């Protein structure tokens, strides 16, 4: 029934502000509301940024080889139909006969 | 030249292997003389 | 200057008739998908095993009812050639009568089932 | 054909030795009265002519040939044609009696083959095809199919020939994936390692040329030392030293032939005195097998510096290394040899794209570095989507 | 249009795609031209609804006009699985097809005919006679001396009462006690 | 016997070679060349068919 | 095809050009203008004056100027009208030295960079050390930074890691996508 | 003058754009009803293959379908009855026990021991020796097989069964195989 | 005999009678077509004496005539119009020294029918009935002058002609007023190829490419062709390869593969020099020198080693030859630069060396020139290296990367750029059959 309602990636991004929207304004809130000790609680895994290190770069590394089948993803695409589909047209335009 | 040999890299260089023995010789005999 | 005015503006169609068909492009797009979903949806459980025999065509083939009925049956789209196998275990269809699915599984019906003592007890000499 | 071939080669080569060049057409001029060998051997004597082949009855007699064995007479086209006609009179009416009679099939094909071993020995590139055509055509048999892989065999490596032989070596091979059961495959590889031999093998059938020993040889088409003797060499020279450690480091194959044609003695042997890592003896071996393996037999000269220097970078590469450390003159002195100019040879490693030496010339030092993971990634990415760019625009080609 | 037509793309609702579809010819009236070449897309389209409000636009379109071409373009979907759809294709033939007949048109003797082998047909619904009985007396109306007309080359002006019928028509399987209104774009010969 | 290299350099004002490391990379269009090298070879010889 | 009049300093002044434009340092249009050049060796080689820009080019180009430098003090032009650009020039040569200097070495002694830039006077250099912003302690030329590392533009593009890729990818996954 | 002259060439351009349009609507609307196009016959009843046991002059196939029985069931228009053999293996029309359309017969060797293997391999080389038998053989068996009317031309009856005799076992089913 | 020829120009005419229809998709195509099957029947014999009686009767036609200059006679305003256009297409195509011998007759003549009733009404009407070549082509061969004195004033004509192609390039209206186009360019190309410096090239860049799609890939490369020798001194190389890149088998040629595309390929080879990549001319020894390569082998035989005297030598023997190519204004560059490339070679690999070894090597050549010579190399990177005199110690730098950088990733959007390759244009392709299934 649910099927008969509605009618891949970006929306996993799309949360990025939400909490940190409010974060930030939230400590102000509290800031300036009593303007508690979770929040410095909160606060140490925020170093938890600007960590990276060379370490970071070996993602490339994995990313070298991501991309190896980026030609073969569309090889085939790359050999057969057209080929083919002219075959099949030559076929069907030689075809034809009467 | 020919049709296929081994191709590339290139056609490299000449006269070693026996330049190298006439230094083999010079070598070892700059050796004979060591 | 002048025909035009005549036939040229007659190009203003020919625009639109670009503008009429890009529209009409998602259309048959996304009548696509919510219809790509039932072609897929018409699969279903309560069915009768069976044995697949051999194809008739892509899209045609002879299989075996464990009842004793073989008849040529349609099959998934999804299975062709390749994906279609020379025999097997198959899901069928009851009145479509058709063939659901290939059955990777089982063993024992009759037959009667197949003796397995799985690592068995004696040493040999 | 097999000494023929050679012999051939033997004195095409003639550098070394007059003996060289003479002891090989000695037997050549033994042979073409053995066997009518004119027909290629008038451009066999038109092969070596323009060197020192230029001394010939028929072509060409020049006092800058060293050979002047490379003469013929019209006698031996007399013989020839005599013993041609002979050969084909006689397998004509047969084979046409076979055709009369409609006499067997291979029977027909016998003579066939009959006819076409003469223009073997004749040396005709020729009717003994279409023979083997004739003949094939009257096959039933792979093992007639074989005789395919025979005649070529012997038509490409007659005139020590490439790729259509092998071509038919894969034609007559691919047909029955039999391999003439186990044997024409080494047949096969024989002469595949042979053709492939042109000029290379190099990793490639040398290993099969060394992985069947002895499971053949030919005589006509090749002798054991000859397999045994390629075999090694390159094999030796290209394979994974484990392997040959596991193999070449001896085999009883090997064991039987050691020394037993002399000829070797070095080319695994003094090179298992390499993989005895001196540092001057193999280099002398190097030459010592060298003239005395490379110039001496066919594929083996051609390919030449491939070996020698690879070998000699063989020698840096995993004997000596780059090596990693140590003075470059404690090498290039300690091993009483000529500094500079082993290092320059040696320094011609640092950009053959082999070398992970890191060489100073100065401090007469030398280094070196992981090779990271490049290896062949991308590297070679290009040449595909271009090998597409081929189609790609063929493809784009096709269209009308 | 390319709002209707996209609306008609992007409806769940066929009826809506349908009716959208059939609303076209009316924005689409001046120009049955392009009508069959329009429909010629939603001629060819997985649904009857679609394949439906075809017949309407164009059967609207060329109802006063021409073009066997636009007719033959529906005469697969008069033989559309559903009735309702060939009914509806039955209807929009006639629409075109008054006084068009004889050779001048041959093919409304197989037209008439269907109706009629429909109307004999017991396996075709009420569905199809509907229509085929309607079209055939479509194609009759008036002592069949009449014709339908709207937006006049005679006038080279449009009237909206020509139009009221169909509109009226339009939902009929819906509510039937409707087609009567049609009577209004009857046009004396 | 990695195998196998024997191996760094030795020194003779010392006594001594050197060392290094085996792990290089792992085995990817070396795998993959092959592939796009038999790719085209038979879609060529397709190109060919339909030519 | 004009050889209806023609004249010869007509060479000199082109040479003077040449070197004029060699002078403006715009490498192309210089050797372009050689190739605009209609008779070129021909016309080139037999004039020391034409001889000067390219043979000082040779030099010039890659960065030893040794000859170049030296020549052009000699210049029979230079000897004659040229020595307009040889003063430019010779600064000119320099600065690329002086980073070639800079690329080549940190710490130069200021003899090596006065003997490298030719001058009599090591506070001649030391303006240009100090004018090029040189990092110098006593008697020796120090490159600390020998590049502008960093500095505003070229930025927001490479590091285009993602961006440029997540695009690709966006791309390509639109490659993908319209596709449809 | 020229006005309006290329304004044409603007739109005359678009006339593609129609065309890629052009090109999807098959692009698209081909799957859209061949997508739709399996809906139908997912609807089935089944589909009956059928066993012919014979046809007679009525256009009525006599079958018996494997599972079931015996029936004299009428064949599909688009065959005749002479194309028609029994056991065929057919579409019948499943509740309308007709034939739907016609499949691959199969057939037909049988078994108790009178079994057909039909023209075995082997090759008479390979127990090869006996030559002068396979030749003998040849000429008693092969010889008549290959060319009998030789034999009619000498005019006999040639042999229509044949005796080897001698030493057993060598494969000797080779010797028959081969020739055979 | 004379009517088979003139049946081909009537078949053609009857082609033409389909461009008289309407594009000229096959019509042109089919001249294109017929312009191959140019070359069988020829002559003018009764070709061109008939064709007079063929055309009679039309003005142009026997204006024509004065090209003709024969006895024809014998006797044979809408079906004799752009057949006879046409026709004066085959007036161009009769006279490729098919037909003729001097074209200045023709050249006068080309104007003469260029200009009248010609040049005039035909933007999109008449579809690259030009051939500007052809025009020019005539031109071409004139240019073997020399002779004309230029002429002339210097020389206005061809002078004339780029502003008649100018005229062109006018009447390139971009409402497909193209394909001829960058020949007219092509032609200035290589007419400062004669004599001139393109840059204005950049100014021929600033407008376009022989956009596009209906253009030979012949010119469209023969467009990169001219397009790599301007970045040629403009010193840009992989463009310039690139275009050769973009030149080659593409645009099929194999008839001109043999004197043209050698020097497409001559200039190629040059790249990878200018760039000291010397690929191998394993095969470029092969369907080369003879006529082309070796010199640059020669070439690349120095630039392997690059030794300046050997190399030098080569040039001093080639330089006639790279004269003959204009090639000479190359390779003075890349002298030093392989002996650069040697200098990384020397042994950069220790981490330095010391001065003087390094030195030693310019000990083998120059000595503290070394300091500008290693500088000199220093300076435009192609090593990477230090040094201080002060401690005279030339220190060779690693040049060592563990990668994981963008780096192949940018040779993957390479890749990716070609994700779409053909998988895009497939979609180009997928329209031909099936939309012409469509008609």
């Amino acid at each position: 029934g649910v099927e008969h309602l509605l009618r891949i990636r970006l929306t996993n991004q799309l949360k990025s502000l939400k909490g940190l929207q409010s974060k930030l304004k939230d400590v102000v809130e509290y800031l300036d509301k009593v303007i508690h000790t979770i929040l410095g609680k909160l606060q140490d895994v925020f170093n938890l940024n600007n960590l990276q290190k060379a370490l970071t770069v070996k993602t490339n590394d994995e990313l070298m080889v991501i991309y190896i089948s980026n030609l073969v993803r569309s090889i085939i695409a790359f050999d057969d139909l057209i080929e083919n589909k002219i075959q099949n047209k030559k076929i069907q335009e030689q075809r034809v006969k009467d | 030249q020919t049709n296929i040999w081994e191709e590339n890299w290139d056609d490299v260089e000449v006269d070693d292997d026996f330049t190298n023995e006439l230094k083999a010789e010079l070598d070892r005999y700059k050796r004979e003389n060591q | 200057y002048f025909k035009l005015k005549k036939l040229e503006k007659e190009y203003e169609l020919l625009t639109l008739q670009e503008d009429y068909i890009k529209d009409e492009q998602r259309h048959l797009k996304r009548e696509l998908k919510r219809a790509q979903e039932e072609v897929k949806r018409i699969q279903s459980v309560p069915l009768v095993i069976g044995q697949f025999l051999e194809p008739i065509d892509q899209n045609t083939g002879i299989v075996s009812s464990t009842t004793g009925m073989s008849y040529v049956v349609r099959i998934l789209s999804t299975l062709d050639r390749e994906l279609l196998k020379p025999s097997m275990s198959v899901a069928l269809h009851r009145h479509s009568n058709a063939l659901v699915d290939i059955l990777p599984p089982d063993s024992d019906s009759s037959i009667s089932v197949m003796g397995e003592n799985e690592k068995p007890d004696v040493t040999y000499a | 054909n097999y000494e023929v071939s050679e012999k051939a080669f033997l004195l095409t080569q003639s550098k070394v030795s007059i003996e060289q060049r003479k002891e090989a057409a000695e037997f050549v001029l033994a042979k073409i009265k053995e066997e009518e060998m004119a027909p290629y051997y008038k451009y066999l004597c038109e092969e070596y002519l323009v060197n020192n082949g230029q001394s010939d009855l028929e072509h060409d007699e020049k006092s800058d040939s060293l050979n002047e064995w490379i003469k013929f007479d019209q006698e031996l086209y007399n013989e020839l044609c005599k013993k041609n006609e002979s050969k084909i009179k006689e397998l004509n009416e047969k084979i046409q009696k076979l055709e009369e009679d409609d006499e067997g099939e291979l029977e027909q094909a016998q003579a066939w083959i009959n006819l076409g071993e003469y223009y073997a020995q004749i040396g005709d590139k020729d009717n003994a095809e279409k023979t083997l055509g004739k003949s094939l055509s009257k096959a039933i048999s792979t093992g007639a199919k074989i005789d395919v892989m025979l005649t070529i065999a012997r038509l490409g490596f007659f005139y020590n020939d490439q790729l259509y032989v092998k071509e038919k070596l894969e034609a007559v091979n691919s047909m029955i994936e039999k391999g003439g059961d186990w044997e024409r495959r080494n047949r096969y590889k024989t002469y595949y390692g042979i053709h492939c031999l042109a000029v290379r093998n190099f990793k490639e059938a040398a290993k099969l040329l060394v992985d069947s020993l002895a499971t053949f040889t030919s005589i006509e088409l090749t002798s054991y030392e000859s397999i045994a003797t390629y075999a090694s060499v390159t094999g030796l020279f290209t394979l994974e030293r484990t392997d040959l450690k596991s193999k070449v480091i001896d085999s009883p194959e090997l064991l039987s032939l050691i020394s037993t044609t002399a000829a070797l003695q070095s080319i695994s042997s003094l090179t298992i005195s390499l993989y005895a890592s001196d540092y001057a003896s193999y280099f002398p071996y190097l030459l010592e097998t060298y003239a005395n393996v490379l110039i001496p037999c066919k594929y083996l000269n051609r390919h030449a510096d491939f070996f020698v220097r690879e070998m000699r970078r063989k020698v840096y590469a995993q004997l000596l290394e780059s090596y990693k450390t140590l003075s470059l003159k404690s090498m290039a002195s300690a091993f009483g040899v000529s500094v500079a100019f082993l290092d320059n040879d040696l320094g011609k490693f640092i950009p053959n794209k082999q070398l992970n030496c890191v060489i100073d010339r100065v401090n007469g030092i030398v280094e070196t570095n992981r090779p990271d993971n490049k290896n062949a990634q991308y590297h070679l990415l290009v040449k595909q989507g271009d090998g597409l760019l081929t189609k790609l625009q063929k493809y784009g080609a096709a269209v009308r | 249009v390319k709002r209707l037509l996209h609306v008609a793309v992007s409806d769940s609702n066929d009826d809506v795609r349908r009716a959208a579809v059939i609303a076209l010819g009316f924005v689409l009236l001046r120009d049955y031209t392009t009508v069959p070449r329009i429909v010629q897309l939603l001629s060819k389209s997985h649904n009857a609804h679609v394949r439906c409000g075809t017949a309407f636009a164009l059967g609207i379109a060329c109802a006063g006009k021409g073009l066997q071409s636009a007719i033959d373009v529906l005469d697969p979907l008069t033989k559309d699985p559903v009735d309702f759809v060939r009914q509806a294709a039955m209807i929009a033939l006639s629409m075109i097809l008054i006084q068009q007949t004889e050779k001048l048109n041959p093919q409304v003797a197989d037209i008439n005919k269907n109706f009629l082998s429909v109307i004999t047909n017991k396996h075709q619904e009420g569905l199809a006679k509907f229509g085929a009985c309607v079209a055939q007396g479509i194609m009759n109306a008036g002592g069949r001396n009449v014709t339908i007309q709207l937006e006049n080359a005679d006038t080279g002006t449009l009237d909206t009462k020509s139009v009221v019928g169909l509109v009226m028509f339009s939902q009929f399987w819906y509510w039937f006690p409707l087609a009567h209104f049609l009577s209004l774009s009857f046009t004396p010969t | 016997i990695l195998d196998k290299i024997f191996y760094g350099v030795l020194d003779q004002g010392n006594g001594w070679l050197y060392v290094y490391e085996t792990p290089n990379q792992d085995a990817t269009y070396d795998s993959a060349l092959e592939l796009v090298g038999q790719l085209n070879k038979v879609v060529d010889q397709l190109f060919e068919k339909a030519s | 095809n004009h050889k209806l009049s023609e004249s010869d300093k007509k060479s000199k002044l082109i040479s003077l050009y040449l070197l004029n434009l060699l002078s403006q340092n715009n490498t192309t249009k210089f050797h372009s203008e050689l190739q605009y050049l209609d008779k070129h060796i021909k016309n080139l080689e037999d004039d020391s004056l034409l001889s000067y820009p390219i043979k000082l080019d040779r030099w010039l180009m890659e960065g030893s100027y040794q000859k170049a430098w030296d020549l052009l003090q000699s210049g029979s032009q230079n000897i004659s009208e040229f020595d307009s650009f040889t003063d430019i020039l010779k600064s000119a040569i320099r600065d690329e030295i002086a980073k070639n200097t800079e690329l080549s070495y940190d710490f130069l002694p200021l003899s090596n960079i006065k003997a490298l830039l030719f001058f009599n006077n090591e506070k001649e250099t030391e303006k240009f050390a100090l004018e090029r912003n040189w990092p110098i302690v006593n008697s020796k030329v120090y490159f600390n930074n020998q590049s502008k590392e960093k500095a505003d533009y070229e930025d927001e593009m490479m590091h285009e890691e993602d961006q440029k890729t997540n695009i690709i990818e966006k791309a390509m996954d639109y490659a993908i996508s319209i596709e449809n | 003058e020229q006005k309006i002259q290329e304004t044409e060439l603007k739109i005359r351009s678009k006339t593609e754009n129609v065309r890629r349009l052009e090109a999807q609507r098959n692009a698209l609307n081909d799957k859209v009803r061949f997508i739709k196009d399996e809906l139908r016959l997912l609807q089935e009843p089944g589909s009956y293959v059928g066993e012919v046991i014979k046809i007679v002059s009525d256009k009525k196939v006599l079958v018996k379908v494997q599972p079931e029985g015996k029936y004299i069931v009428d064949v599909a228009k688009d065959i005749n009855v002479k194309d028609l053999k029994a056991s065929q293996r057919v579409c019948l029309r499943s509740d309308s026990y007709m034939l739907h359309k016609v499949l691959e017969n199969k057939a037909d060797p049988l078994v108790s021991l009178m079994m057909v293997e039909k023209v075995p391999d082997s090759t008479y080389d390979m127990v090869g020796g006996l030559t002068k038998q396979i030749k003998e053989i040849k000429e008693v068996i092969e010889l008549p097989v290959k060319h009998p009317e030789l034999f009619e031309s000498l005019g006999i009856a040639q042999p229509k069964g044949v005796i080897l005799y001698g030493p057993p076992g060598t494969g000797k089913t080779l010797l028959a195989r081969a020739v055979a | 005999m004379a009517s088979t020829a003139v049946m081909m120009d009537v078949d053609s005419s009857g082609v033409n009678d389909l461009h008289h229809s309407e594009k000229k998709y096959a019509e042109e195509d089919q001249v294109q077509e017929l312009l191959k099957v140019l070359n069988e029947i020829s002559k003018t014999t009764l070709t061109l004496d008939p064709r007079y009686i063929w055309r009679s009767l039309k003005d142009l036609s026997s204006l024509r005539n004065q090209e003709l200059l024969n006895a024809e006679t014998l006797c044979f305003k809408t079906i004799e119009v752009t057949a006879e256009i046409n026709c004066f297409m085959h007036l161009l195509v009769q006279l490729f020294l098919w037909d003729s011998k001097e074209l200045e007759q023709l050249v006068e003549f080309n104007r003469k029918v260029v200009i009248p009733n010609l040049l005039c009404y035909y933007n999109l009407r008449s579809l690259n009935l030009i051939n500007a070549k052809l025009w020019f082509y005539i031109y071409l061969s004139h240019e073997t002058l020399a002779r004309s004195s230029e002429e002339i004033n210097s020389d206005n004509q061809n002078i004339i002609l780029r502003s008649t192609m100018m005229k062109f390039l006018k009447i390139a209206s971009l409402k497909h007023d193209n394909e001829t186009k960058a020949m007219l360019i092509n032609l200035i190309l290589r007419d400062f190829l004669n004599n001139g410096e393109v840059d204005s090239a950049s100014d021929f860049i600033s407008k376009l490419e022989y956009p596009h799609t209906d253009v030979s890939s012949s010119l469209e490369a023969r467009y990169f062709f001219y397009l790599s020798k301007i970045n040629a001194i403009q010193l840009d190389y992989s463009t310039a390869n690139e275009y050769i890149i973009a030149a080659i088998r593409k645009a099929p040629h194999n008839s001109k593969s043999l004197g043209f595309l050698q020097q497409s390929n001559k200039l190629h080879c040059c790249i990878q020099l200018l760039m000291g990549d010397i690929p191998e001319l394993s095969f470029f020894h092969q369907s080369n020198m003879q006529k082309s390569l070796l010199p640059y082998y020669h070439l690349t035989k120095a630039v392997k080693l690059g030794d300046l005297k050997k190399f030098t030598s080569t040039i001093t023997k080639y330089k006639q030859l790279l004269l003959k190519d204009d090639t000479y204004q190359l390779c003075v560059r890349l002298r030093s630069n392989v002996i650069k490339t040697g200098i990384r070679i020397i042994s950069l690999t220790y981490k330095k060396i010391s001065l003087r070894d390094i030195c030693l090597k310019l000990n083998l050549d120059s000595e503290q020139t070394v300091e500008y010579m290693v500088s000199r190399a220093i300076r435009d990177g192609v090593i990477e290296a230090k040094i201080n005199h002060e401690d005279g110690f030339i220190e060779t730098t690693e040049l060592l990367n563990i990668y994981d950088s963008e780096d192949p990733q940018q040779v993957f959007d390479e890749r990716i750029k070609f994700a779409n390759q053909l998988h895009d244009e497939y979609l180009v392709s997928m329209r031909y059959p099936e939309d012409k299934k469509t008609q």
